[PDB]
């Protein structure tokens, strides 16, 4: 009188194939078969799983443990569903650098998680250094640091680690190598030993935001100036202002759940560098930038016709994936992410998937995938990139621009205006595609006076502690308020999108903002202030 | 209903069912366990061919012994099935010059009717065996006829055959039977009284020879009870030519369930019973008797070992009476002065009295007749305090002609016993109630007859009745005696003071 | 015929959900279902727990062991209740420093465990350096130490460890790094190896108060002066006079109870660095400064709607939580902490928590939380701060001041007064938010003579061995008794609160107490002394 349980995973067969859900009564949890009408009012999710896989995902967590919660309580909520691999995704975030020669340029930097194209399962990022001149007198880096053709500069940066995955790493910390340009490997960050004794929970930093970021140079005797850098490299760096941070997957050990007493102990037998390949070859990979215009990656288990055992997994339709991987729902049967309908997004596919994907729309005789969306079967190894269609993108699929019309529409709310600047309250996302502003005044007869007439003097817009952006004129002015020769003279304000910015002096070293493509954003007369 | 059935069958879904509807799971659980065979038997009873075939088959078994049956046997069964309903010539005719009145003074002439009532009773067996729980000349006839009829049925019943029998509710409890049918709708029964009936109805006993029908037939107007019985292979029963059976005496039956069903637009009462050995249930009876005694022996300082309580009930309604003793006893204490209980119990523990609860007639129950001076002097009723035997008799089967419930019936008998205890304290060697005679007679002249007709009978009944009203649980009854007999109240208050 | 026990924790399920209690009969201990009438007179606590958790709290001690006492007899009483995680909380207390250059400035220090706001599960403290001039002639440290622009000072401090948590650590001791300013990390204190073979019980010091504190500098040959420090830091230090002590979470192993012989053995398998993350994600954190105005941290297990298994734990109402965590009781049905009513306390909530709690107050139709206290459900991950309503506070949530009016009553009890000083008896707690006293004399015609008219001369009050505060005049006087120019001349006494103190000479190096907000305290004519 024992229900057949082939996979030996606690859950009985029939439940696994057809659908079940756990529900708690009084205070005891028992596993129950899905009742369509009586479970829905309670807001429980309808599960599916493999009767022949101790872990449908193939991750180190059993089908049963996941839904009941006997599991490292740190795994993010969205990864509790049996069809979402729970694993870590660590990339490196570099906060700021400083330079000198083996008169020190100490500049703050900004980094973004990257993804490029024939794209492979390996994490990499790319830092971009700000070009605006914080100091007036620092024209020509070559001279601010007494760098000569036969000199060598020393680099001193700060980095922090970011966990954007869904599972914790415990002991080890990843090795990571810096490389400039196509092939110039500047340095490989040593793997400090037995020192990352802290935890990387999803959406957390190491070390946390409350502590100093890890100083890169050891300050010991390992190398006198580990970050040497020949002249030619410095030249390359000055023209490009872009670096990349490649990291491998040598993560730590795994945290397993022990039934006997509920203690979570790190087992020394199971190691992440052997499990990831399995997940990585038997799941469909979806990268999504819906949340905050940052690349969030999830992996879903899809069937592969060619392999017997694999047909055991429940068929997975795309629409549910989006429902279960990110949080989309159907208040009125219309797919949306906090209001924004599904139709505002692009679909791009790698060359392999495309032939396969063209087929499925043919046996359905449809041309708009957005309608018949709920009838597309997912296969193993597809890679899908879903990004908002409204913004322009660069080669590395980073948000870099947008159509001006949306941009203008984004600016129609002037909370306050004076002769010292604007205090706007704009949606946090736009301010990730704006490098700075050029202010100019227009004589009633067509003249044009650009205040900050230097390539590196546009970053004049700060943000107040109430989320109000504040534009200061006296910043790249002469510490003087704004004068107006005529209450009839027009005051023009332009915005410059990232894609259209200049990072270095031109052929003849032009520094004026003349030949810069500028979008008009504001124009109020002298008396309209 | 259908949905519940489905959920019950599926093993994996079985647990879910029990979780959200516990009582419902219990309900379906009892149906599939032992309440599905009953569905099949009842369905076959509508098809004429089936019932006729079943009846024919049973006959074709017992036929051989029917030919063997002796004439004497048939003669006994005849007078058994049908009760049989110039000898004085002396002064009785000169003096003479409801059923007993039609068929047929406060002096020495009413005693001749008591004797004649015993001599004018029909010669019957099934009521006598049930009434007695198992003139002298007739007794010899009784003894021989009972012995002769007993040594007849050697055929044990030894698949399960179900039989039907219609019985008058007045045979179990005539007090409830008067209001069982809704006053505003004679086709419906009030659930409120019904749940009470089922409350303590767990098993029942048949002491006489049940005459039952093989196949269900329409019942008489006052018969709304359709007994069915699951027979035992060893039970001896005797078949008749008119499609009836005579069951062995001293049969035990366990009641598993009692519910209301509908048939031909009218409601009736179904009692499901199973034949079991009577000895097996009697063993249960002694344990129940011990539990009530042990509990109450420590209550009023009584010695632990003394029984003081014997369950002598033998009838078709025995188990509700048994469980009701706890209720009656609990009420009796909660309703009487703690110091009065202690006093009366000391007067009983000092002797060898008992509280006899029975469902048989008082002169044949246990000792009543042993304290009677003449056979014709026997008295049968719910009970009365007997000084000679110092025992309290409570006839469960009967219904008090005055009291509204059992509590009032007991308290009414509690008065006679109280008077005897008071007499013991006062005149040790003289009539316990000789002091209360001239004291209450005078009180009974001015206003004794004013109260209930039961108390008007004599001083003893009046005293016993007055005590009950003065100690009733309904303050209204107690208040009544205050504003209706202000004089009587003071002296009545004073005898119970006597400790 | 076996009572069910899913969690395998000795206590049966039904017992765990509905309520139980431990009792002692002749001398044997047995478990009983809560009986309302027979247990209250015995002063027994009504426990509840999770039928599905080997340790409802999720800490390394089972539900059964806690109430039964089979547990390290060192766990503080308040943590014996099943719903309070017992775990360690280590912070560093630095007792005094001395300085010189690689004529030694030796000052006593005072430290307080800190907490600021987006506050995270990471321990940090804050030391405050004494400003008073022990030597008259030691004006300007820059000169007291012959420090030159091209010199270097050596730092050598004394420290002790403080355990304010609820469970013992056994073998290891945490590494901790010194940092000046925002990011100037001066040093990281090494983790000495195999030396902390002693124990750190709650409310204890290591090494105990009876021994010399651990010298910070090794005194060996590892580094001649590991803590070097160029000139500019000293300047920074002189302007700020504040340091920071960040501590990590690397504790030792855990002490477990062994059933076979009742021996408590240190298991080398279980390690605290794996449990805290579990605890930190499933508990509500409560900070209370009631006892002695010090930050006490406790953790309570609260429900998280999103997790089945977690819903198993008994619902926790705020009111009861405080009852079991700190010692509040119900003498007259009014919540109080040894007299002080709940209404004298603040409630502060994190923005997250605010949303949940503001909702919670809406479905109850109440505006004053102090009333509906028994109707607030606690959810997981809330952070609650209960602070005294009577005091002023600074940015790092340290007690720093109070309304002046309250201050005066604290002095209305003059036990004795003479021409040599005052002997007060003030509540021990007030004297940690008072920096010093300003004494002044008033001529019969309205003049004003301030005795200690220097910023660094206000430490004129002591405490006698009988807990009596004693003010000494001859300290910062001319080693002369107190003179009075007129038995009719009033003697004025002012108090100076910490927040209003100056720590460095002013713009024009003013040392006078002129621009200092001073509160008048004790005033008395010449004959009333």
């Amino acid at each position: 009188p024992t229900v057949p349980d082939r996979d030996n995973d606690g859950i009985p067969d029939s439940l696994e194939v057809e659908g079940y859900t756990v529900d708690v009564k009084n205070k005891r949890t028992f596993l129950s078969p899905w009742i369509s009408n009586i479970h829905e009012k309670k807001g429980l999710t309808k599960y599916k799983s493999s009767p022949e896989k101790w872990s449908t995902a193939s991750d180190p967590y059993s089908d049963f443990e996941k839904v009941t919660g006997r599991i490292d309580k740190n795994v993010s909520p969205e990864a509790r569903h049996p069809l979402v691999a729970a694993y870590p995704i660590v990339h490196v975030d570099m906060e700021n650098i400083i330079l000198s020669k083996n008169r020190t340029i100490s500049k703050n930097t900004s980094t973004s998680r990257t993804h490029t194209s024939g794209f492979s399962n390996s994490n990499s990022s790319t830092v971009a250094i700000d070009h605006s001149l914080s100091l007036a007198g620092e024209r020509t880096w070559a001279e601010t640091m007494g760098l000569n053709t036969a000199d060598t500069a020393r680099l001193n940066a700060n980095i922090r680690y970011v966990n954007t995955g869904t599972a914790p790493i415990y002991n080890v910390l990843p090795t990571t190598s810096l490389v400039l340009g196509k092939n110039q490997t500047l340095a490989t960050i040593k793997a400090k030993e037995n020192q990352l004794s802290q935890i990387l929970a999803p959406n957390n930093y190491y070390p946390s935001k409350n502590l100093a970021p890890i100083a890169l140079n050891a300050q010991d005797d390992f190398s006198s100036t580990p970050i040497t850098m020949n002249y030619n490299q410095f030249l390359e760096l000055e023209k490009t202002k872009q670096l990349r941070l490649d990291t491998d997957q040598v993560y730590g050990n795994i945290a397993t759940y022990n039934f006997e007493n509920g203690r979570v102990r790190v087992d020394t037998g199971s190691n992440w560098s052997e499990v990831l390949p399995q997940i990585q070859e038997t799941t469909a990979r979806i990268i999504f930038n819906g949340k905050d215009l940052n690349l969030v990656e999830r992996r879903i288990a899809a069937v592969n016709p060619s392999d017997p055992l694999e047909t055991t997994k429940p068929d997975m339709t795309l629409k549910e994936a989006l429902k279960i991987a990110f949080g989309f729902n159907e208040p009125n049967g219309n797919l949306q992410y906090q209001g924004k309908d599904i139709t505002e997004f692009d679909f791009n596919f790698d060359q392999q998937t495309s032939q396969n994907i063209k087929n499925q729309l043919a046996e359905l005789n449809a041309t708009n995938i957005y309608t018949v969306l709920d009838k597309i079967k997912l296969n193993a190894k597809m890679n899908i990139l879903i990004r908002d269609k409204r913004f322009h993108y660069d080669r590395n699929n980073i948000a870099v621009g947008a159509d001006e019309s949306v941009v203008k529409e984004a600016h129609r709310e002037v909370i306050n205006s004076s002769t010292e600047g604007l205090l706007l309250n704009i949606d946090k996302d736009i301010r990730k595609i704006l490098s700075g502003y050029i202010v100019e005044i227009e004589d009633t007869e067509g003249l044009k006076e650009v205040i900050n007439d230097r390539y590196d003097m546009l970053n004049i817009s700060s943000l107040r502690q109430d989320g109000k952006t504040f534009i200061d004129f006296k910043k790249y002015n002469d510490k003087l308020p704004l004068y107006i020769s005529n209450p009839n003279y027009k005051v023009n304000v332009y915005a410059v999108t990232k894609e259209n910015t200049i990072i270095n002096p031109s052929e003849n070293g032009d520094t004026s903002t003349n030949g810069i493509k500028k979008i008009l954003i504001f124009s109020k007369k002298g008396y309209e202030i | 209903f259908a949905k519940a059935f489905a959920y019950y069958i599926e093993p994996q879904h079985r647990d879910v069912l029990q979780l959200y509807a516990p009582e419902a799971f219990n309900y379906m659980d009892k149906f599939n366990e032992q309440e599905i065979n009953l569905s099949l038997e009842e369905l076959k009873d509508q098809r004429m061919l089936a019932r006729y075939e079943k009846w024919e088959k049973i006959k074709q078994h017992y036929q051989h012994w029917s030919d063997s049956l002796s004439e004497e046997g048939r003669g006994l069964l005849k007078k058994l099935q049908i009760p049989i309903e110039h000898s004085l010539s002396q002064e009785e005719k000169e003096l003479l010059k409801t059923e007993e009145k039609e068929f047929l003074l406060s002096e020495k002439e009413k005693e001749f009717l008591k004797k004649l009532k015993l001599d004018i009773q029909p010669y019957d067996i099934n009521q006598r065996l049930q009434d007695t729980g198992g003139n002298l000349d007739v007794r010899k006839q009784y003894k021989r006829d009972i012995q002769n009829i007993d040594a007849l049925l050697h055929q044990s019943i030894g698949n399960k055959i179900y039989l039907y029998e219609n019985m008058n509710i007045n045979n179990l409890t005539a007090t409830l039977g008067a209001d069982l049918v809704d006053s505003t709708d004679n086709t419906k029964i009030n659930r409120g009284i019904f749940n009470e009936f089922k409350k303590n109805f767990k098993y029942s006993i048949s002491s006489n020879y049940m005459i039952v029908d093989i196949n269900e037939r329409p019942a008489l107007d006052n018969e709304r009870l359709k007994w069915r019985i699951q027979l035992s292979p060893d039970t001896r029963a005797g078949y008749l030519e008119n499609g009836k059976l005579i069951l062995q005496r001293n049969i035990g039956l366990e009641i598993k369930d009692v519910q209301i069903i509908k048939q031909s637009e009218k409601e009736y009462i179904r009692i499901d019973a199973k034949v079991v050995p009577k000895s097996k249930i009697d063993t249960k009876i002694q344990e129940a008797q011990l539990n009530i005694n042990q509990e109450w022996n420590k209550a009023l300082g009584l010695p632990k070992y003394t029984k003081l309580i014997t369950f002598n009930v033998h009838n078709r309604y025995a188990s509700n009476i048994v469980e009701s003793a706890y209720l009656i006893l609990n009420e009796w204490k909660n309703n009487i002065q703690s110091d009065l209980i202690k006093k009366v119990t000391n007067y009983l523990v000092d002797g060898n009295g008992r509280f006899v609860f029975t469902d048989i007639t008082l002169p044949n129950i246990a000792e009543q007749y042993t304290h009677q001076d003449e056979i014709y002097e026997q008295v049968h009723s719910k009970g009365l305090y007997v000084p000679e035997s110092r025992s309290i008799l409570l006839h469960g089967p009967s219904k008090g002609v005055e009291l509204r419930n059992d509590s009032e019936g007991f308290i009414h008998e509690f008065g006679h016993a109280v008077d005897d205890y008071a007499g013991y304290l006062l005149d040790k060697n003289q009539s316990d109630l000789v002091t209360n005679s001239k004291k209450f007679i005078d009180i009974f002249k001015e206003e004794g007859s004013n109260l209930t007709s039961y108390g008007r009978t004599n001083e003893a009944e009046f005293f016993a009745e007055a005590f009950r009203l003065m100690h009733s649980t309904d303050h209204a009854e107690r208040l009544k005696v205050q504003k209706n007999a202000p004089k009587t109240f003071q002296f009545i208050n004073d005898q119970i003071k006597f400790i």
